[PDB]
């Protein structure tokens, strides 16, 4: 009787994903993850302790964020002992923040949090940020309270005025002030103050936070942006780099001012212009071109085919596991459905079918 | 406040502060302004986010907390004092700050003072301890008892404020001023001692309430509505996102900077299906060892070329003298700084930038000549044994610099000429 | 949203509605059709006031009777709540119809709440406030200032402007809040008390306290300008019997006796001086008493009676004053020998309890004072004060109290008793004797109400059982049923903590009150719930002394220092004003989310009109059974009388009152269905009382919850928080809990 429970669970899951929309979603991102390292995360209540798992999950989050969206800079400020401590400036290299987080590994989480100080200096760090960049902050929190020097509502008003959004991933339960932050910052939405139920749910939440977010019509910033593809050289001689001032065998060359750099996707240090590859911009095209869900045909009706169109395996036989791409009119197995919907980003049935 | 570009450029003390924090910043700044004489405003003009980050790092302060509650009495007692917590006590209790400042710089020592403080009954009163005449306290600290009492009265006077009638229990109990009933129970009324006086639990409870009020008014610092208050949001319309979807019209330009026929391909197709059903031999695939030898030549040539590519797969190890290595790295660094500032001036595009562009052009020319003179030095220091490698190492930044000079000259001829 | 009942159009200011609200409206309209009274119990977590207000407004507008509306509550807080919701409803109706209908409705309260005379405003005793207002606007002052403008007896310019403009000119139509009325009277310099006193005949709906309906002194005026066939509704008056008891109960202290002696001597010497200088006024008063005129006969409206009418007007004496007290000196000697008799009876050595008839017999045995003068005393004293012009009335308030006592005890004999005990405080340095007057019944004061009005609605949220109130009060209702909670999912989690962390039971008994182990348990789960509580938590001990002891000795352990590190702690001050500042502090602390804890008595001033919601109502630490003080002779006499009357088990009634107080404590968590909260029961003895408990409360009380400890209480609370931290699909409640207009239509057709 487990298949009926699985079916009704899949129905209640798919009721949320019935509506799939091609919203304009931010690509030039600006993501900040502040960390609290206080007495609360010293609890071993989840194995091994909250501090260790948020360290590991932040490592994964950095990797996933830079993989999916390499067109953003990442800054991390830790919270400790009534002080918020900047440990990671916004940068194109994830490895810097990886090393900073590795430093955060060995140190000891202790103290009390101050979202006022944390968000204030996060605002100040987010101040010299260009218009197209979408300023947004992830906040992790384990306390049920917050010691603060002054008002939080002035900070809330300033953050709303400066067009920065937040998303809170609280640990224990809901905190009303964090709900207020999420609602007021997020145009009244309640889809940003999220509480886990276990570590797997925390993993899923982090994966959810990886994704780009849609933007609002009223928050209109539709413009152009100057861009430059550089050229890579492979020279015999080591050559001084502009950024780190040291001898480099290879390195890309600046398209505009003909200097050289060491890493991409990065902006020029000399002509001060952003340099990318077409792979980097095409990386988010699945977000730009979403994929429709695939429908299982019912077991009662007559079937177009009895084996999987894509992976080429036999469909198993009570119910019918034939997920149909209505855009290509072909049914598929669950494994192929998962792979095409998540790993792949094209429908080979729609590739074979001519338009 | 201290947030404008002008304020950040003005704070010379903060500039010196993060200067003294770094060491390569003395190196860079010394070469930039001490050695090259660049305008230090334009030096700091790039490092404005770093300056603001340093300022905001230095600028934060903690929130209030119950420091006396965190004080523990801990046989004997050994003082283990923390200066930040001492100042926390000072800020939380200006009476204790005053008692420090009129006694320690006048009469006795700081650890002696804090031993007297922990001995004092004023400490117990300010903490969550009921005062007792069995305790003797410290007389010097306990002279401040009435001063703290009148501080409490003045603070309560400040803390008084009018109350909203929506929640005013005083208005609630002033509903009926002529309630004539019976005297309520001793159990539920505030109990007293035998002689009618109170024990003082009402005093300690109003004191901790005063602590709460002081904390919330510290929050409420420098740094009608009931219609909104009584809204029942549970029976209201759900909020829906106004996020805009996006379509995509698709019309791409063809790639810019003989035709086969169905009959002919069908004829060839018929012929090759005939050949396919006719025969297929794996053994004929073996080549003629001469055109195959040319294939060997091509393959081996590709291997040699890409192997020489792979032959040049901390920086690289070099046989430079270390001092000259540092000097040339320094010259490369300051040349890069000059070039970046010149590009900042050039891409700015103002007539106000013109003298700056000219002067940085002169500085770039000077850097060019100094690079050449350095090349003369490594010339007569090596006999061009590795002075060639020195020139090649400093080459690409020089090429970019002189390209920028040519660009400046060309735009000068474009506009002026 | 707007729909039709069978003949009734009705508008709801929200698109959504609850089926429980629909059934509530159905039964209320059934009651209004059939005439009389009914008792309905509903879970207070659903919206009540807006729904009943909408039904009443629709009833008045649609039906050609257009009967007025009488709604009464306990506090200014509840009154302001009703005002705000009424304003919202009428605004919605105005928007829906596209125009504003003619409407009038206001509240009723004290000058202490209201008198905007800034000089009078700076007093704290509302009695003094009212007295000063009479002193400078009594009409006598106005006449004296009119004949002599040089006289320095000023008049209230607010009152002067209200003299200038007319009663309909006082306000535009509609409903105005206390705050809106404050703004309006601030603009126009008007006395809102006087305004309200002239709005009485004009308001379509009138709202005031239960006291203004129950106490005869502040109720005869309300009965004067009220329509006999209006609509009467009551809300959350399940503890109104106490108000009924105090409506006719009184106490006697030594210092009050001293003040009465001093006031009588002052009045006697004033009467001697007046007889010396001008006996014309005294002779005029004496002959007016010979004709037998009364307070309404002689006094006008602008002058008020000094001794207000202590008894119900159905029982007053309306004949002439006897000649034995008719003269001023005769009446002074009468009062003085009454005082002397009271001083003789004052000095007993033990507990004395006799019938008022027996007291009257003893009095007529010793002195020679009869029930007719002993009833006429208050009226005669008011007339003597009016004639005497003795407006410095400080020494004579004890005289008012003693005349009130004399009139009250001379009025009734059954269901009333006098208690004399030689100690005002038993456990003091010295005993202090006391006379305590009581009213053993409670249904006395409701008789004018029930026999003056038929359309009277008695309903609440925490009334259980329904029949016990017609048992205790001689009245009957047309229908008696409750409402179950039609809940889609669980939102309230009650627990019964029958044992501590060490499986050690806990109780609130005053003998075992200073038990260190019970202290250790109490502080233990107090700490644990403080650590796991996100926003706001309240604690309700049964008694203030119980608090003061147990908080002082946790202060000795320094547990409060640990509690400091997570939330603030707020304690019910004996000062209501400091308590108001404290609750504001708690409000702002839960507003900024740093978190705070309230400490208030179960019967304390917080518990009777303050709600807590969505961060304020999140978790409540109810402490033990809130039993009353056991060794009250007053309570025992009540128990004896009610058992003799209605065959009531005494311990069962005590448990009744305790659980009803507990329900009143715990009912202030769930404002809307979106809210959630957890309930604790911190006594072992509660397990037998789920059958006593209200039905919708106990329906969430599962059988596994009947005996829990700290550990699984903590685990279940954490899991409840985890549960309530999740979103919910609207499809699971779109037709079972939240109803659209079409949902209500479909349900109505299904009923059809
Ligand atoms: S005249 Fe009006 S404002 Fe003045 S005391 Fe009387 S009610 Fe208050
Ligand atoms: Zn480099
Ligand atoms: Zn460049
Ligand atoms: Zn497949
Ligand atoms: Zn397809």
């Amino acid at each position: 009787a487990s298949l009926v429970a699985s079916i009704v669970e899949a129905r209640k899951k798919r009721t949320a994903k019935k509506n799939i929309t091609p919203y304009q979603r931010g690509i030039i991102r600006s993501l900040i993850l502040t960390l609290d390292c206080s007495e609360a995360m010293l609890e071993k209540d989840l194995r091994p302790n909250r501090h260790a798992m948020i360290i590991q999950y932040a490592i994964d989050f950095v990797h996933e964020f830079f993989d999916q969206n390499p067109i953003s800079q990442m800054g991390i400020i830790i919270m400790r002992n009534g002080l918020a401590q900047l440990v990671s400036q916004v940068s194109g290299n994830p490895q810097d923040h990886i090393d900073a987080l590795k430093s955060i590994r060995k140190q000891e989480p202790k103290g009390n949090p101050s979202l006022q100080n944390a968000l204030e200096m996060a605002r100040g760090l987010l101040l010299p940020v260009p218009a197209h960049c979408t300023r947004e902050v992830l906040i992790v929190f384990g306390s049920l309270s917050t010691t603060d020097p002054g008002d939080i509502h002035q900070t809330i008003d300033s953050l709303v005025s400066e067009k920065i959004r937040v998303k809170v991933l609280g640990l224990s339960a809901q905190v009303a002030i964090c709900k207020e932050l999420c609602k007021a910052t997020n145009y009244g939405d309640e889809s940003f103050y999220k509480i886990l139920l276990d570590e797997t749910h925390l993993k899923e939440l982090f994966n959810e936070a990886v994704t780009p977010l849609p933007v609002n019509k009223i928050n209109k910033g539709f413009t152009l942006v100057k861009m430059g593809f550089p050229t890579r050289i492979f020279e015999d001689t080591p050559t001084f780099c502009s950024c780190h001032s040291k001898l480099v065998y290879g390195g890309y060359f600046c398209p505009n001012c003909h200097s050289k750099v060491c890493s991409l996707p990065t902006v020029c240090p000399c002509c001060d212009l952003m340099l990318i590859l077409s792979t980097h911009l095409a990386r988010s095209y699945h977000h730009l071109m979403p994929l429709k869900t695939f429908a299982e045909v019912p077991t009662t009706e007559k079937f177009r085919s009895e084996d999987c169109f894509s992976c080429q395996s036999r469909f198993p036989i009570l119910t019918s596991s034939r997920y149909r791409c209505e855009d290509c009119k072909q049914e598929f197995c669950v494994d192929c459905d998962v792979f095409i919907h998540e790993i792949l980003h094209n429908c080979p049935g729609c590739e074979s079918k001519p338009v | 406040d201290s947030l404008s570009k002008e304020k950040l450029l003005t704070n010379l003390k903060l500039q010196q502060s993060l200067l003294k924090g770094n060491k390569v910043l003395m190196k860079v700044f010394q070469e930039t302004v001490i050695n090259a004489g660049l305008p230090p405003s334009e030096f700091w003009s790039t490092r404005i986010p770093l300056l603001r980050a340093f300022a905001l790092s230095t600028s934060q302060k903690v929130g209030p907390y119950n420091v006396l509650s965190t004080i523990k009495p801990v046989n004997k007692v050994n003082v283990n004092l923390s200066r930040e917590k001492i100042l926390n006590i000072f800020e939380n209790y200006p009476i204790v700050k005053k008692a420090y400042t009129d006694n320690v710089p006048k009469n006795f020592k700081e650890p002696e003072f804090w031993a007297r403080f922990f001995s004092s009954k004023l400490f117990r009163k300010l903490r969550g301890e009921k005062i007792m005449q069995n305790d003797r306290g410290d007389v010097i600290i306990d002279r401040y008892l009435t001063l703290d009492q009148e501080f409490d009265r003045k603070d309560d006077d400040m803390l008084l404020h009018p109350v909203k009638k929506i929640i005013d229990l005083d208005g609630n109990i002033q509903d009926d001023p002529v309630v004539r009933g019976n005297r309520p129970d001793f159990t539920m009324q505030p109990g007293v001692d035998i002689n009618g006086n109170s024990d003082g639990t009402v005093d300690i409870l109003k004191g901790m309430n005063r602590l709460s009020e002081k904390m919330i008014m510290a929050l409420k610092n420098e740094y009608n509505d009931e219609r909104n208050e009584l809204k029942i949001d549970d029976l209201n319309e759900s909020y829906k996102t106004n996020y805009a979807i996006i379509h995509l019209k698709r019309n791409a330009h063809e790639k810019t900077t003989l035709k086969v026929s169905n009959q002919q391909m069908l004829q060839q197709l018929s012929l090759v299906m005939d050949n396919l059903i006719n025969k297929l031999d794996l053994n004929q695939v073996v080549p003629n060892n001469e055109v195959s030898n040319k294939i060997n030549k091509r393959v081996i040539t590709a291997i040699k070329i890409n192997a020489k590519q792979a032959k040049h797969n901390l920086e690289v190890k070099s046989t430079l003298p270390i001092d000259l290595l540092e000097s040339c790295r320094m010259l490369h660094t300051t040349c890069c700084e000059f070039l970046k500032h010149f590009y900042i001036h050039f891409q700015s595009g103002e007539q106000k930038q013109a003298s700056t562009v000219k002067k940085l052009y002169n500085h770039l020319k000077d850097c060019i000549e100094k690079l050449n003179e350095l090349f003369q030095d490594v010339l007569n220091g090596d006999g061009e044994s590795m002075s060639n490698t020195c020139t090649a190492y400093l080459k690409p930044v020089l090429n970019s610099i002189t390209l920028a000079t040519h660009k400046y000259d060309e735009y000068f001829n474009e506009y002026n000429n | 949203m707007k729909f039709y009942i069978d003949d009734l159009p009705v508008l709801f200011p929200y698109p959504k509605i609850y089926p429980e609200q629909y059934n509530y409206m159905c039964d209320i309209k059934k009651t209004l059709d059939v005439g009389g009274n009914s008792i309905l119990e509903m879970p207070s977590g659903t919206g009540k006031t807006v729904s009943l207000l909408s039904l009443t407004i629709a009833y008045q507008m649609h039906y050609p009777e257009h009967r007025k509306i009488i709604y009464c509550s306990r506090t200014m807080s509840e009154i302001e709540k009703a005002l705000v919701e009424l304003e919202n409803l009428m605004d919605y109706r105005t928007k829906e119809l596209g125009y504003q209908e003619d409407f009038r409705g206001l509240g009723l309260t004290s000058r202490k709440n209201l008198c905007l005379h800034p000089e009078v405003s700076k007093e704290r005793k509302g009695t003094v406030v009212d007295e000063k207002c009479r002193r400078m606007t009594n009409g006598q002052a106005k006449r004296k200032l009119e004949e002599d403008p040089e006289a320095n007896v000023e008049l209230c310019e607010y009152h002067e402007n209200l003299y200038n403009i007319e009663v309909e000119d006082y306000l535009p139509k509609g409903v105005f809040s206390f705050e809106k009325l404050l703004k309006y009277c601030e603009e126009k310099t008007l006395c809102p008390y006087f305004i309200v006193r002239r709005m009485i005949s004009l308001c379509n709906i009138i709202i005031y306290s239960y006291h203004y309906l129950l106490d005869p002194k502040i109720a005869e005026r309300v009965s004067n300008e009220v329509s006999k066939d209006s609509i009467v509704i009551f809300d959350e008056a399940h503890n109104i019997d106490n108000v009924c008891i105090e409506s006719l109960s009184l106490d006697l202290t030594t210092d009050a006796l001293r003040r009465a002696t001093r006031g009588a001597n002052a009045l006697d010497e004033r009467i001697s001086e007046v007889r010396k200088v001008d006996s014309q006024k005294l002779q005029d008063e004496y002959e007016k008493l010979v004709q037998g005129l009364h307070s309404a006969d002689i006094l006008t409206d602008q002058e008020e009676p000094f001794v207000e009418t202590p008894v119900l007007p159905q029982d007053l004496l309306t004949e002439a004053i006897p000649g034995n007290i008719r003269r001023a000196e005769h009446f002074v000697s009468f009062l003085k020998r009454l005082i002397e008799y009271l001083k003789t009876r004052m000095k007993v050595l033990h507990v004395i309890s006799e019938t008022p008839k027996s007291f009257l017999q003893h009095l007529k045995q010793l002195t020679f004072i009869e029930r007719k003068p002993l009833r006429f005393c208050s009226e005669r004293l008011s007339l003597l004060v009016r004639t005497l012009e003795v407006t410095e009335v400080e020494d004579f308030t004890a005289l008012k109290d003693i005349a009130t006592f004399a009139t009250l005890i001379s009025t009734y004999e059954e269901g009333f008793l006098l208690i004399i005990e030689p100690y005002e405080i038993e456990n003091a340095a010295v005993p202090n004797p006391i006379m305590r007057f009581t009213c053993l019944d409670a249904s006395i004061a409701i008789k004018p109400v029930f026999e003056r009005f038929s359309s009277v609605i008695i309903t609440s949220g925490t009334i259980s059982p329904l029949d016990m109130y017609p048992r205790m009060l001689n009245f009957k209702t047309v229908l008696q049923k409750s409402y179950a909670m039609t809940l889609a999912k669980k939102s309230f989690l009650p627990m019964i903590i029958t044992k501590g962390s060490d499986q050690v039971a806990i109780s609130s008994r005053f003998e075992i009150r200073n038990d260190p182990s019970i202290v250790r348990n109490y502080g233990s789960m107090l700490v644990e719930f403080a650590k796991i509580t996100p926003d706001g938590m309240v604690v309700f001990f049964p008694s203030y002394l119980y608090m003061e002891s147990i908080v002082s000795m946790w202060q000795t352990m320094g547990i409060l220092d640990e509690v400091w590190k997570h939330k603030l702690i707020l304690v019910e001050t004996p000062d209501a004003q400091e308590t108001s500042l404290a609750l504001e502090t708690y409000r702002k602390a839960c507003s900024n989310g740093r978190g705070a804890i309230l400490l208030s008595v179960a019967r304390g001033k917080v518990s009777e009109g303050i709600d807590f919601d969505h961060q304020y109502g999140r978790t409540v630490l109810m402490i033990g059974i809130p039993f009353q003080y056991t060794e009250s002779r007053i309570l025992k006499a009540r128990l004896e009388f009610m058992r003799e009357n209605y065959r009531i088990r005494e311990n069962d009634f005590l448990s009744f009152d305790a659980m009803r107080h507990a329900a009143q404590c715990l009912g202030r968590v769930l404002r809307g269905k979106d809210d959630y909260g957890v309930m604790v029961l911190a006594d072992r003895r509660f397990s037998r009382k789920r059958s006593q408990l209200p039905k919708w409360i106990a329906q969430g009380l599962s059988d596994a919850d009947l005996n829990l400890s700290t550990d699984m209480a903590i685990s279940n609370t954490k899991q409840f928080l985890r549960t309530m931290a999740q979103p919910t699909d609207p499809k699971d409640q779109e037709g079972v809990s939240v109803w659209s207009y079409e949902d209500l239509i479909k349900h109505q057709n299904s009923r059809k």
